[PDB]
Formats: C-alpha cells, sequence, structure tokens
RNA sequence: AAACUCCAUAUAUAUAAUUUUAAUUAUAUAUAAUUUUAUAUUAUUUAAUAUAAAGAAAGGAAUUAAGACAAAUCAUAAUGAUCCUUAUAAUAUGGGUAAUAGACGUGCUAUAAUAAAAUGAUAAUAAAAUUAUAUAAAAUAUAUUUAAUUAUAUUUAAUUAAUAAUAUAAAACAUUUUAAUUUUUAAUAUAUUUUUUUAUUAUAAAUAUGAAUUAUAAUCUGAAAUUCGAUUAUAUGAAAAAAGAAUUGCUAGUAAUACGUAAAUUAGUAUGUUACGGUGAAUAUUCUAACUGUUUCGCACUAAUCACUCAUCACGCGUUGAA
RNA sequence: AUGACCCACCAAU
C-alpha cells in the first residue's frame, strides 16, 4: 500500500491500552507502516522465533515494523 | 578506389586478389604426431581470394578514417600502385612451398 | 576549460553534460536548464565560453545543491535508519547487499562501496 | 467440530491435504469475493472521508487469510500438484503428457507439425 | 531400417454471394518424386561419372529398437516392506526457501566508428499466437510546454475471434550526431568544396561508452513489497580496454543478429521456458585424437583393460632352515 | 550386493 493515497497501512492494534501502561504489545503480526499518529510506545517483535523489544523514536516513522526486527543472523566463516 | 585511379574498379581488385593470394601452401599434417610433415596443401579460388582479404581488412586497420568502409578504398587503390606489405607475404609463403615441395603426396 | 568552480573542464567540451560529468551536485536535466537560464547556445562548449559568463555559470551552481554538499545529506539519510534499528544500517555497516541484492554471490560490488560513507 | 472453521464438501476425484486447503479457501473466497470487492471499493474512493475509509482498509486486514484468491494456488485436479500447472486442463506437466498421450484428453495428442 | 505419418512445397477440383475480405487467403480433397528420360567413357549381363532435358522439387519434424548403466524419480501419482499415531498426522500467524569467506556451471549486459543514440504520420515490410480465472482502442490528466515518444492515473469503445484488442513489427534504409580525436571547434580573414576549403591564434587511460550501483519522491498488484517483487523521475556512474592455460554451439534459411513477436505459469515480476517470423554467411574431408557400427590380427581380461597382474618395503601371525 | 577402490605416455621404419 505503498502510495500517496491508500496511505498507509493499519494494523488493528491494542495500541488503545497499551497507550494506558505502555505494556510493551506483542504486535507480533510485524507489518505495519509504524503508525505516524500515535508514534510513541514500546513493544517486542517476533523475529521469527523471537519478538525482539523496542520502542518508538523521532527516526521509527514510515519505517515499518519488520524494518527494526532483523530475522535472519550473521554470515560466518569458511572452515577453518 | 575508382576516382583515385580512373579504371574498372572490379577488375582492379580482382587483379589485387589474383596477383596477392598464394597458389599453394602448407598445411602440417600429423601421421601419427611424432615428427608431422608439412606437405604443400592447393587452395582453391574462394580459398586463394579468402586469406588476400585478409592481408588487407588487416592492413586497413592501420589507416585513419573512421570508416572502415572506405579505409578499405584506399587500401585497395595503394595496392592497385603497388603498395600491399602482403606481396612480401605471399612470397615468403611460396617460398616456404618451394622447398618442402619434395614432401609432395603426389607428383 | 580554466578553473572554472575549482575543477574545471576543457575546451572542444560541449558545457550543457559537461557540468553533469565533473559536478556532482547537478546532472542530466538538472546541468540542461541550468545553460538555459544562463542562456548560452546549446551544443556550445567550453573554450568559448566568455569567462563573464562562466562567473554567471559559478554563481547559479552556488543556487541550488551540488558538490560533496549532498553525498553528506545521503550519507545523514544512510546514517538516519542506520542509527535506528534498520537491516540497511546492518546492510551498509557490514558492507552488504542494502537493496537486497545477492548477498550469497553479486555482493561484492556492495562490499567494494556500500559503507558509512558511502559516496567515497 | 469440522477440520475447517466452517463446514465444507469434500472436492470430488482426488482429494489431497493441500487440495483441501485449497478448496476451502476457494469455497470460502467465491462468497467473501463479494464483501471482499464491496470493502475495498470502499477504501479506495478518495470521494470518501478519510475515516470511513480507514475503517474497512483495516476491515480487510483484519478478514481471515481463506478469504483471499492470492492464497489459492493452481493444484492440479488429478495430481495435486502445483507446479508446472497448465490451466487449460487443470493438470500439470506429466498428467498432461500422460492424459493427453494415453488419449484420456479428447482433440489432445502430440505436435508433430 | 525404410515406407506410410505431420508441417511444408507444385498443381487441380469443391467451398467463400469477396463486408469475418487476407481470394497474394483459408481449409477439405486429389495427384505428385524414395525423380525420370537419352547419349557418351569406364567397367562387367548392366551399375558409377559427365553431359544435356523434363519437372517446383527442394527440407524439417515425429518415431531413438533389445540390452546395459542396480542411471534418474518412493516429492506427479500409485503401491510393497518397514517404521508414528498427544505426533514424523491437521490448522492459523510469523519466519525460511532470497543467508555468504571462497569455488563451479549456465546466462544477461558489457567494454564505441567492418558501431552506438535521438528522429522518419501519406506510418517500408511478418508469421505464429492470444482475448468470458479477459484483452483492455481512441482520447483525458499528470510527469513536461508546446507537441511527439515514453510511464502511470480517469473511462471501457469494440471484440469472446478470419469481425475488435494486445500491435503502426524492429533491424535494414535515410539524415543528424558521437569521446580519445588537435580527426575538434570559434574568432578572423581566405574562395570556383559552402552542410565545405585554406593561412593564423586559441582549445591540457573510462568518455557523451558502460549502467553496477545509492539516496529521495512517485506509480502497479493485491489486507499486506518490511526480510522480499515491478515501474519511473530526479541523483550516483564501480568494475569492464575483447578477457591465461582451457573449452562450448552450429554444415543452409542453419550459424550470426544492439532483429523484433507471442504464449503458458502470474493478483503482480522473466536476464528463463516454449513457439513465430525478418536479414542472412563463410568454411568442408583432407590427417591425427575421442565415441560408435563393419572388419583384421592378438588377447592370461570376462561386474570384461576404470581388466588383470608382479616384486620390494611396512604390519601382525605360523612352520621350517643357519648358527 | 561386500564391493572402498587404479594408475601411468612418451616421441620412427
Amino acid at each position: 500500500s505503498r502510495s500517496v493515497w491508500k496511505g498507509p497501512n493499519i494494523v488493528p492494534l491494542p495500541i488503545r491500552e497499551a497507550m494506558t501502561k505502555g505494556t510493551p504489545i506483542r504486535t507480533n503480526a510485524r507489518a505495519a507502516t509504524i503508525l505516524p499518529q500515535f508514534v510513541g510506545l514500546k513493544f517486542q517483535i517476533h523475529n521469527g522465533k523471537e519478538y525482539v523489544p523496542i520502542e518508538i523514536s523521532e527516526d521509527m516513522v514510515g519505517h515499518k515494523l519488520g524494518e527494526f526486527a532483523p530475522t535472519r543472523k550473521r554470515f560466518s566463516y569458511t572452515q577453518t | 578506389v575508382y576516382c583515385q585511379t580512373r579504371q574498372d574498379p572490379i577488375q582492379a581488385l580482382e587483379k589485387s586478389l589474383d596477383e596477392l593470394a598464394p597458389l599453394m601452401m602448407t598445411k602440417t599434417f600429423n601421421t601419427g604426431v611424432a615428427k608431422a610433415s608439412v606437405i604443400p596443401v592447393p587452395l582453391n579460388k574462394r580459398q586463394r581470394n579468402r586469406i588476400a582479404w585478409n592481408w588487407i581488412v588487416q592492413s586497413a586497420n592501420q589507416r585513419v578514417s573512421s570508416d572502415f568502409a572506405v579505409r578499405l578504398g584506399e587500401e585497395l587503390t595503394a595496392i592497385a600502385k603497388g603498395t600491399s606489405s602482403a606481396f612480401e607475404k605471399r612470397d615468403q609463403i611460396h617460398k616456404t612451398a618451394i622447398a618442402h615441395r619434395a614432401y609432395i603426396q603426389l607428383k | 576549460v580554466v578553473h572554472i568552480l575549482g575543477k574545471g573542464f576543457k575546451g572542444k567540451e560541449v558545457i550543457k553534460i559537461a557540468l553533469a560529468s565533473k559536478f556532482y551536485g547537478i546532472g542530466k536535466t538538472t546541468a540542461e536548464k541550468i545553460c538555459s537560464k544562463l542562456g548560452f547556445y546549446p551544443w556550445m562548449r567550453m573554450h568559448q565560453l566568455s569567462e563573464p559568463q562562466i562567473m554567471s555559470i559559478a554563481s547559479e551552481l552556488s543556487t541550488m545543491t551540488i558538490e560533496g554538499d549532498a553525498r553528506a545529506i545521503v550519507k545523514d539519510n544512510i546514517a538516519l535508519k542506520r542509527k535506528i534499528g534498520s537491516y540497511s544500517g546492518m546492510r551498509h555497516t557490514l558492507h552488504l547487499p542494502v537493496r537486497g541484492q545477492h548477498t550469497r554471490n553479486n555482493a561484492k560490488t556492495a562490499r567494494k562501496l556500500n559503507k558509512i560513507d558511502r559516496r567515497g | 467440530n469440522f477440520r475447517f472453521p466452517i463446514k465444507t464438501k469434500l472436492p470430488p476425484g482426488f482429494i489431497n491435504a493441500r487440495i483441501l486447503r485449497d478448496n476451502f479457501k476457494r469455497q470460502q473466497f467465491k462468497e467473501n469475493e463479494i464483501l471482499v470487492k464491496s470493502l475495498k471499493f470502499i477504501a479506495r474512493n478518495m470521494n470518501l472521508p478519510t475515516k470511513l475509509r480507514l475503517e474497512a482498509q483495516l476491515k480487510l486486514n483484519a478478514l481471515p487469510n481463506y478469504m483471499r484468491s492470492t492464497q489459492i494456488k493452481n493444484r492440479c485436479v488429478d495430481s495435486g500438484h502445483a507446479r508446472f500447472v497448465l490451466s487449460d486442463f487443470r493438470l500439470c506437466r506429466y498428467q498432461f503428457r500422460e492424459n493427453a498421450l494415453k488419449g484420456n484428453l479428447p482433440g489432445v495428442k502430440k505436435g508433430i507439425w
């Protein structure tokens, strides 16, 4: 849904109740434009096996939840 | 070609080809390898001119004009006057056949 | 042709694109009408530039954003997400497909240039 | 209750678990396609107010996976294969050759031309 | 095997009220050639080589035997045997198949003048193919000032197919350019080259090739392009100077083509697959080498030369000698 | 199936 119109992505979220205590809401969905409306809280992002805990920033705007949650781990070496 | 020397260009080219194309050569047959013998090989018409034309395109990559279409004609005009290093080429080849005449497969 | 904007050029060199070449802040369309405002007959080479004219040329480039001045802007846009949690920042910092290309194989290119201050 | 959320008849002929999943999606999307179209028109008509539109875009994201055709893959009706699936015979690179050569497919043989 | 077969070719008949118009076609059918006739050399009763003369005469495809490689498939399917049934069975969400030190194979795009790019509206010129799980024409708006092109968005004309759409085929051809190239220009004059000439002064290895690549914005599809698609605009412009030993395809409408075209699989993306046509070649049979069928001779091999086989050394263990 | 291995190429009458 990347366009001036149809902007942007609404992923149903407990943000409402979360906006109270701020409980890192396990937003497993990991696929939404960081909402530019509430823009501010903390939650863990399912990186395939584990949800990485992150909060909101002055950069995290259009950046999608996933862009901050790495999946595959780093590469390594040859044989020795 | 015609312009730089006003006489039939096709005929002149044919003459140049006849001059340049060696009439024979020397392939190097194996025969149980070991000491492969060099025996003179007869070259067909299209065979003869093929070698002559190469010695010319190769000589047309040493000119100046940025159009090979006509760097060809000047080389062709040059050959007419009697200026295509190829002549010597032919000479050596023939010579390498004079000797190695003995190896001729049959009289 | 001379020391135009310091790193100048050469004569015979039609100015239009010449600017797109030496200059980094300007190129293609930008350089095209850049001459248009300065109104220099197109297909015009550097040698023909009437020094005073170059003066206008210079000012013109000052007006918009040129030279490595923008190199940084991107450098920062890079550092931006990079400084945030950004797959790119890893891809960019590690020297790996920032465009998510062939990390497995064809990735030397990325390793060659992709880096914190990429445009080097 | 039923394995699938909503009870569904079983595809006649060859039955496969992957076919059952795809068949389930086909049945569900077929009925939901009208709703899918209704709500998407809603969300995409700028001529509307943002909220009504948003409410809709959101419901869509919430709509179950079976309410989609992108999820339905062409699968051989006879062998339950979703690779190299010609849609003219709804078969596959083998069951076709087989049926075509055997003559099971009328007017379908070999391109000797 | 060949032949029949399919495409394709020559002719002939039938069909099309020549508005589905391509009658230069489309098919259904029939014939046709695995060409024939004659003379002259050779040969030995009649074959080959040349010559003419009659015809249009020419290709491709499909079919790849028996066996062997215990070749590939238990993931097309199916089934034996064996292993699990609260998990090696079913479902949802997310992830993965896209990870990258190095290495290989196959492509694509490349490295500029016997070659690349704008442009060509009385639209130079095609075949094959698609379009009721749809193609989507004209225009209309923007990107952008005119206009065209290119890419998206608005509305759907017509066509469910010899009707309308994809789609004006492109290369070739013409003109204009084009770094290095000082082969340039631009200021003069110079003049029977004017798009040019000449005299003088000036004009200090990656380019205007290459688009890998990097930012930002924008657009498609679909809930959803973040790992992860596509497109464009503005930017960026690495590597690459025809590539070592070595090696690959192809013998004629083939190779080659910076010649395009279509389909299938797509909600969506082809540098791949399968088909179509346009332009269109040199080189050749004579050596070795390799693979095959026919044959010679040899053969101690026979799951067959990737066979088989020999002695020493080294290991461990018997027996029997010298002393 | 028993069944981890194979090794040598040099130049003429």
